[PDB]
RNA sequence: AAAUUGUUGAAAGGGAAGGGCAUUUGAUCAGACAUGGUGU
RNA sequence: GUUCCUGCCGAAGUAGAGUUAAGGUGCCGGAAUACACGCUCAUCAGA
RNA sequence: CGUGGAGGUCAGUGACGAAGCCUAGACCGUAAGGUCGGGUCGAACGGCCUCUAGUGCAGAUCUUGGUG
């Protein structure tokens, strides 16, 4: 219940409260790595809500991006990559969008190592990633190119 | 040694930044302080000069007037009181 | 009269000792307090307990520091400077264990508090409020008292030597001629 | 709190630290009213004077030997 | 047009930005007697 | 409701020096933690 | 002291920068304020004698928009 309240305050109206909640959640993960999966699940529980609101999901994606991953946490990384892709399809389906895509690409790049997902999953979004590379915000195109390079290398596409 | 003075402490202001209260060692009574009236005071590098004006209370504390008032951060700072102008 | 004054805490009242020390610090004198655990307060144990509580640092030294800071205008530059001049300790840490320690008569409990009036020891208060170090300090104090007994024996021998030397100086002429002539 | 007891001495009133009473000046003709009172008064060029006129006023003031309170203003800054 | 919101860029900082106080070390600026006369 | 600033008259001032009333002299805070008496420490002590 | 109105006046001020506004700058006045410097401003306006209008705040019912 305490975690529910704390992660609920990610979607607060005031950006200061959301930032404080994100910082405290990241501190909580560091203090107790074992609850990292529970914290990530709780954050996912809000970001995917039908009434999530752009502020809440944006700060939640930031918090998920700033999580730390180890080479034995494939389940957590496999959770995070799928969550990022689901959110990406949710919002793709502009300036506010560009920042959220930047953060989502950052998260997918962070979690693409440590993630044992079939390459075919990324192949579905590959064209979409290229659509980002010519986007208005170059900060998104950098991360899109990073993701494209990583997927191409691991999947051994023609490149 | 070449000391021809007594190093005394600056206590506080009169309460008036113009007047300062000086505590001089080995002076328990106003009668003892009466000797030191008119002597030159020197707070020490830069030096500010002044003089002892009159006694203050029964503890032997004396009043003092400097050409420029002390900066108020010297309460408890060491201050010199020379023997000249001598009256003996 | 000394660059540094070491004041024993035993048998003193917190208010009077703190006031005297604060007055000295404001005059530039450097003072260090030791053996503050055995400091005394007037009243009964409960009343001081609830006073420190309605304040609620658990150590006796910190309680003394608060009491003294109440005198000094700490928020001013001068008050801060007076505060760095101060030092407080429970028991005697080095190197002050090798230095004799004065007593302030104005704050002495024996001279101030009337016989048959309840008082309170700061150590018991600090332990009751959550200071879990009164035990280690006591053993150090016992060792210090053994060392002090040895030092007292050495001082008695030194006083005997001083008496012998004073006798030796007596049978010299120049001092006797000087005293008769003047001084 | 302001009150009459704070009033300054008449002999020292309306005096700059240079010791010269400030007098506003617009043109050369008004400058020439201060020809001899150089000790008592110092000229001050008005704010609305153009740069071309200020140099003429300064030259005439130097010729007369009258102290200008604000020279090098709008010919230099500060 | 204000007020308001968002992307991008610079800087500081820390979980808040934040101030006041003290010390420390530095950098940089202003600082006449144009002293009236005589003498070799 | 209040009524730009200063001054003035009137029912029922600024600065230096000294003195002083009311007060006060444990510290913040300038002054004796001076003296001399009678008391009182009460689970309502007493400022 | 400050704000406008009118008459008179300063052979007033002005692209070599008028009016307006700001100015934790300098000078003056006990103060209301005034003068200058700088910034801003970019085309006209101010000082002075007279008569005539005319000095900054508080709070409530709430209202509206906007945001939760
Ligand atoms: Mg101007
Ligand atoms: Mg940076
Ligand atoms: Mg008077
Ligand atoms: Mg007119
Ligand atoms: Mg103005
Ligand atoms: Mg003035």
């Amino acid at each position: 219940n305490l975690l529910r309240l704390g992660v609920n305050k990610i979607g607060d109206i005031d950006s200061k409260v959301s930032s404080k909640a994100s910082y405290l959640l990241l501190k909580l993960e560091q203090a107790h790595p074992n609850m990292k999966s529970i914290v990530i699940d709780a954050i996912v529980d809000i970001a995917l809500r039908p009434n999530a609101d752009y502020h809440t999901t944006y700060y939640s994606v930031i918090t998920l991006n700033q999580t730390i991953l180890k080479r034995s946490e494939d389940s957590v990384a496999n959770k995070l990559v799928k969550t990022y892709f689901t959110l990406f399809e949710k919002f793709l389906i502009d300036e506010k969008n560009s920042k959220l895509f930047s953060a989502l690409l950052t998260g997918i790049n962070r979690a693409f190592p440590f993630a044992q997902i079939p390459a075919s999953v990324y192949e579905v979004h590959m064209e979409t990633l290229f659509k980002i590379t010519h986007s208005s915000n170059f900060n998104t195109s950098i991360q899109a190119l990073v993701l494209i390079n990583q997927v191409t290398v691991k999947a051994k596409l023609n490149s | 040694s070449h000391r021809l003075y007594v190093k005394g402490k600056h206590l506080s202001y009169q309460r008036n930044p113009n007047v300062s209260l000086i505590k001089i060692e080995g002076v328990a009574t106003p009668q003892d302080a009466q000797f030191y009236l008119g002597k030159r005071i020197a707070y020490v590098i830069r030096v500010m000069w002044g003089k002892v004006t009159r006694t203050h209370g029964n503890s032997g504390v004396v009043r003092a007037t400097f050409r420029n008032n002390l900066p108020a951060k010297t309460f408890g700072a060491s201050v010199r009181i020379f023997l000249y102008p001598s009256n003996i | 009269v000394e660059p540094v004054v070491v004041i024993d805490g035993k048998g003193h009242l917190v208010g009077r000792l703190a006031s005297v020390v604060a007055k000295q610090l404001l005059n530039g004198q450097k003072i260090v307090v030791v053996r503050a655990e055995e400091l005394n307060i007037s009243g009964e144990f409960f009343r001081n307990k609830l006073k420190y509580h309605d304040f609620l640092f658990r150590a006796p030294s910190r309680i003394f520091y608060k009491a003294l800071r109440g005198m000094v205008s700490h928020k001013t530059a001068r008050g801060k400077a007076a505060l760095e001049r101060l030092k407080v300790f429970e028991g005697i840490p080095p190197p002050y264990d090798k230095k004799k320690r004065v007593v302030v008569p104005q704050a002495l409990r024996v001279l101030r508090l009337k016989p048959g009036r309840k008082y309170t020891t700061l150590g018991k208060l600090s332990t009751s409020v959550g200071w879990k170090y009164e035990d280690v300090v006591a053993k150090l104090e016992a060792k210090r008292k053994v060392s002090s007994a040895e030092y007292y024996a050495k001082k008695r021998a030194f006083t005997k030597k001083v008496a012998s030397a004073n006798a030796t100086a007596a049978e010299s002429d120049v001092a006797k001629q000087l005293a008769a002539l003047g001084y | 709190q302001p009150k009459i007891g704070y009033g300054s001495n008449k002999k020292t009133k309306f005096l700059s630290p240079s010791g010269h009473k400030t007098f506003l000046v617009a043109n050369v003709k008004d400058l020439e009213t201060l020809t001899m009172h150089t000790k008592t008064y110092a000229a001050e060029i008005a704010h609305n004077i153009s740069a071309k006129n200020r140099v003429v006023i300064l030259a005439r003031a130097k010729a007369l030997g009258i102290k200008v309170t604000n020279p090098k203003g709008r010919l230099a800054l500060e």
